[PDB]
């Protein structure tokens, strides 16, 4: 697809993230996220929520 | 008379782990794993090669399947399963060897 | 918030830049808006330096302390408008941008008051200036060769979103036994574009 | 909260607080108000928008296939690279967890913070003028009307102007 | 594909009510991720932001101190849209009225008073002179040719004009309206076509006075 | 202690205190009395028990053998074997003495975090009625009975009650 | 810093202040001085020469070569071994950006907690003496001589002698 850009590949196709991290496919080559076991790790972007 | 202190909250947070703690609420959070694929070869703005039929070593001997990529000029190459080196059955001695030099040969 | 200047001319394909002066600094909240005539404010950068869906990446926002700066890296005609700043509730001035473009003489057309309008007392001439660049015009009415003074009135539109040009329309209003005493109707316009004065008239009932 | 504001003495947020992290709420005489504080909030903005700016980045270093999903490379050097890539994986998936861990902690602590910084600039303002509730409130004795509610939240409150008034009605 | 769509008078007597609405269409006046807010714009006064409506878990309403004791901005949960309110007019209450939606776009989920979306825009007018209808005459045509419409002697602003029903728009000039000293406004709307054209293709310009319900048509020939 | 309550102001501990983790120590008419509190001891064990749950865990990427201890592997490949071992070695080594580090200043921190808190959540308590001494103690101006002690350990306390008094006596 | 002391309430340093980091400066009959405290001083520079004992150390284990830079090893074993080091070096320049920024963080919020714990150890000193500026100045009601001064820096002030009269200023 000349359409879109992506610098990391993988059999099934492109990541295409600014994420540090993926679980896609741990043999990615290009420059990509590095591979991790974990679906998801949330980062916190604000105050504990203490709802009423 | 008195005034109040306070900060924000929703009904509906956002669960995180920390050090001390699994599944604290948070108002915000933003995925730091990437989990969205892209089913295509992103190839915008670079040369590419989609061999197909023709197997990477096939390009230096020249089965009938690799007739087209005698003198290739690439930045992106792309192997295919179905991609055939042969036509009259043989092998490469030290094939991968080969092929991780002409995958970086432009 | 205060912005600076209040407006400009720039080229097309110049480098653009607009500031907004706030009274406490706030990269987060302040944002800038583009509107054009007649329409409302469009968000164009929100949170200083973030850019608004289907915004050009031709515009970009900068924040220092309490100054904050909008580019436009090159101008294009279709960016004529007024740029507004906001932190919170409270919104800038406003900065009009003006395109400069190559100079271009008006067209000019008259037109004599309908026989419908007539019947009704009144007589409109209106000398249409169309097309021109830059917007300093002068119209000048005369009927029998006499000058007139004090019963025009001008319009003028915003600069046009693709060829940058002007129009003016200049409305001469009298009464219907006015119009009928006169004759020659002229409108005279000087414009920088001409070599001299051009001059349209038409003969009454003819 | 590390330092005991947020989920700590003030007994819960408010979902009405849109337009800030941090604010004020007040009763007087002529009813009540609320309104955010921008500059704390900002601080709390700008802090958790410098750890995305770290996070979400280049890691240039580029990689190249060292083995073979179509016809398989030999298995000791094969099974060498696997054990090689598999110990990477466990390194990266320790590192991301731990580092996700140990920034949500501080965030959460870190917003705590500014919460609790905010309250301690109130209270050194209308010092010997009003005292701690306990609910993060501050019962002020004099009359405040909202010019003088927003002078508390704008910090230019003058504490020597009220103050015989307030100190004697204790 | 937000739309926000507003309706009112643009005419209102001094000491009486401005009662504008706003309906939404892709999103819900109740969203927890909307703001909804009337901002209004004058040659004089620039943009000033006059109120807001939102749900989170129950209504809440701020208002601009300058406007506090006349103004009530309401949600309609059962026609998806709010209304401005605004007591005891005065000649400084002219102006262009808009709504926004704010607070879909957020840093961090703070709401940071962004105006994503805006409605089109109600003029309107303080006074306590009667509507008037405009008088319609043509401008007619004596390789290019010019034609159009004078639009005279109307109250108060907008007057809108389209060629053909909208199917002509390339050349077509409408000037701003200018207050004569009569006070009432008046304008042109013109268009240059081929001069060959005149002769087969009829030019109608479709004018529309929504103050005064005044939509009428007039054909311009040479 | 970052907050500097724990090996602080609050001189040392107390080995009598054996059934929580922070309490209250009384002096009144009527003797002395130590008593633990359990909502703060409770925080501080529930947020250790925390990190134990995230540190004593399953790395469920199992690794074969890649080497053999009876009859070695060719020496180039066991050179590059070794290596990347040793490499992995040093990596983990250093993640656990850094893990380790970071949790116990954190703990620490912790820990001292919660008895700033109680201390705190006390002095706000009996506002205009005592007045910090110092030490982590609070010298009470009214005359204040086991019941009245007990009020403030179970934070029913009530300032108003004996505010004319305890203000009086300044 | 997180306390909200440093760059915080305490509008700026003092660059005349070069013998210690932390210190008081009076204002009295006598005139201006300015003087460091070296057990708040040492408390902070004991923990970052912590610090640096622990990250300047040695990492024993011992690295021969893998490869030959003079003639090239076979381009299969050579790639794993570039693959393998190249990966390390990705981990490594990632824990040491990670572990730099944590310890500064933690160093800066450090200093930030002496500040804030020397204030407040004043502050309990001279209770009902004195009032909370909110510079980081207390206002001391009593006259205050140098001795006087010199005596609340040396930790040895005793508030209940001049309580009275400091008591009934206010
Ligand atoms: C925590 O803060 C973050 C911001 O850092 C915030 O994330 C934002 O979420 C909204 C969605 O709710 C994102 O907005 C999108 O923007 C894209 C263009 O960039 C639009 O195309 C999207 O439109 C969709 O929805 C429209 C109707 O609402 C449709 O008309 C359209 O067809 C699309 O379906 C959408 O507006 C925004 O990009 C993020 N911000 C960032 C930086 O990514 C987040 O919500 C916060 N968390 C919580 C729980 O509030
Ligand atoms: C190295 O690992 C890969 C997978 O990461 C192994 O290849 C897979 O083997 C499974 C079943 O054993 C097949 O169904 C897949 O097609 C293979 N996947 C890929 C991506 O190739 C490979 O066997 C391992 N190497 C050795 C020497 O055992
Ligand atoms: C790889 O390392 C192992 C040890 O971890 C080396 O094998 C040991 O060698 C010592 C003396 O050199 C022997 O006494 C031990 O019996 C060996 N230990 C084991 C566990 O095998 C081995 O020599 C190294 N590989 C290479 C190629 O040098
Ligand atoms: C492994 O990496 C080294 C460099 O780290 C590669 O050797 C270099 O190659 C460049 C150009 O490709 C030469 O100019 C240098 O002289 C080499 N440097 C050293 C230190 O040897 C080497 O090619 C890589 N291995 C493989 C198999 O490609
Ligand atoms: C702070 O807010 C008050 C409103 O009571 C205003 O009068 C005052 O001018 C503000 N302070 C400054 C420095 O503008
Ligand atoms: C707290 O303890 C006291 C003992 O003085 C007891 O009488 C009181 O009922 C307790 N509070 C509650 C809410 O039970
Ligand atoms: C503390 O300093 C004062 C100076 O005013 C001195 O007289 C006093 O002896 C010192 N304290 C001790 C315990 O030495």
């Amino acid at each position: 697809d000349a359409n879109c850009e992506g610098d990391c590949y993988h059999s099934g196709g492109t990541i295409i993230s600014n994420l540090p991290f993926q679980n896609i496919n741990s043999r990615a080559v290009g420059k990509c996220p590095r591979y991790v076991k974990q679906e998801s790790l949330m980062l916190a972007t604000g105050m504990k929520n203490v709802p009423e | 008379d008195k005034i109040c202190l306070g900060h924000h909250a929703v009904s509906n947070g956002t669960k995180v782990n920390t050090l001390t703690e699994r599944g604290v609420e948070v108002v915000n959070a933003t995925e730091t794993v990437e989990r969205t694929n892209v089913p295509r070869i992103c190839s915008k703005g670079k040369r590419t090669v989609d061999l197909g039929q023709c197997g990477l070593l096939g390009t230096i001997t020249g089965p009938p399947q690799c007739d087209q990529f005698l003198e290739f000029s690439a930045d992106l190459i792309i192997e295919r399963r179905e991609g055939s080196d042969v036509c009259y059955p043989g092998k490469f001695v030290n094939e991968e060897a080969l092929r991780q030099i002409l995958r970086e040969s432009g | 918030m205060t912005q600076s200047p209040s407006s400009l001319s720039a080229s097309v394909g110049d480098r653009v830049t607009i500031t907004c002066r706030t009274s406490q600094s706030l990269s987060s909240y302040t944002h800038w808006y583009q509107q054009k005539p007649g329409k409302a404010p469009k968000l164009l950068i929100y949170a200083a330096s973030s850019r608004g869906s289907g915004v050009p990446s031709r515009f970009s926002g900068s924040g220092s302390g309490t100054d904050f700066t909008l580019t436009i890296s090159s101008l294009q005609p279709e960016d004529f408008a007024t740029y507004y700043c906001q932190q919170s509730r409270t919104f800038g001035q406003g900065t009009k941008v003006e395109i400069k473009r190559t100079v271009a003489a008006p067209s000019v057309f008259i037109f004599p008051p309908s026989d419908e309008q007539l019947k009704s007392g009144t007589a409109s001439v209106v000398c249409l200036l169309n097309n021109f660049y830059p917007r300093e015009a002068k119209v000048q009415w005369k009927v029998d060769n006499a000058l007139q003074s004090g019963n025009s009135q001008e319009s003028v539109t915003e600069q046009d979103s693709k060829d940058s040009t002007y129009s003016l329309s200049s409305t001469l209003t009298l009464s219907k036994a006015d119009y009928e005493k006169h004759k020659v109707y002229a409108c005279e316009v000087t414009h920088q574009g001409l070599s001299s004065p051009v001059t349209k008239s038409f003969n009454r009932g003819e | 909260g590390l330092f005991g504001a947020i989920a700590g003495f003030i007994e819960n947020g408010w979902e009405g607080l849109i337009d800030g992290w941090y604010g004020f709420r007040h009763q007087n005489a002529q009813g009540e108000g609320t309104a955010a504080d921008y500059k704390s909030t900002q601080s709390a903005i700008d802090q958790i928008t410098g750890k995305l700016n770290r996070l979400i980045e280049k890691t240039n270093q580029q990689f190249e296939l060292i083995d073979n999903e179509f016809t398989e490379v030999e298995k000791q050097i094969g099974n060498v690279i696997n054990w090689t890539r598999d110990s990477m994986t466990e390194v990266w998936s320790y590192n991301a967890e731990l580092l996700v861990a140990m920034e949500n902690q501080h965030t959460i602590d870190l917003a705590d913070s500014e919460m609790n910084k905010l309250y301690e600039r109130v209270k050194r303002q209308l010092r010997e003028n009003a005292e701690e509730d306990g609910t993060g409130c501050f019962e002020i004795f004099h009359k405040c009307d909202d010019d003088c509610m927003a002078s508390i939240r704008n910090n230019t409150y003058d504490h020597s102007r009220y103050r015989e008034e307030a100190m004697q009605n204790r | 594909q937000v739309q926000l769509q507003q309706s009112g008078p643009g005419l209102v007597k001094p000491s009486q009510t401005l009662s504008l609405t706003c309906a939404i269409s892709g999103d819900s006046v109740s969203s927890y991720n909307a703001v909804w807010n009337w901002i209004r714009q004058s040659p004089s006064r620039g943009l000033e932001w006059l109120g807001r409506t939102y749900y989170r878990s129950g209504w809440y309403n701020d208002y601009a101190e300058s406007v506090k004791s006349r103004i009530t901005i309401n949600p309609d949960t059962s026609k998806n849209q709010f209304s401005l309110q605004l007591n005891s007019v005065t000649p400084e209450d002219t102006a262009v009225y808009y709504c926004a939606r704010s607070g879909h776009i957020t840093v961090f989920g703070v709401n940071v008073d962004a105006f994503d979306m805006w409605g089109q825009g109600t003029m309107v007018t303080v006074s306590s002179a009667s509507t008037k209808g405009p008088s319609v005459f043509p401008l007619a045509p004596s390789g290019t040719a010019a034609l159009g419409c004078l639009v005279k002697d109307y109250f108060p602003e907008p007057v809108t004009v389209s060629w053909n029903s909208g199917a002509l728009t390339s050349g077509v000039h409408t000037f701003p309206a200018v207050l004569q000293s009569s006070g009432l406004y008046s304008l042109s709307s013109v268009v240059t076509v081929p001069s060959s054209s005149l002769g087969t293709q009829t030019y109608i310009c479709n004018v529309n006075h929504k103050p005064s319900n005044t939509k009428v048509d007039k054909k311009v020939e040479p």
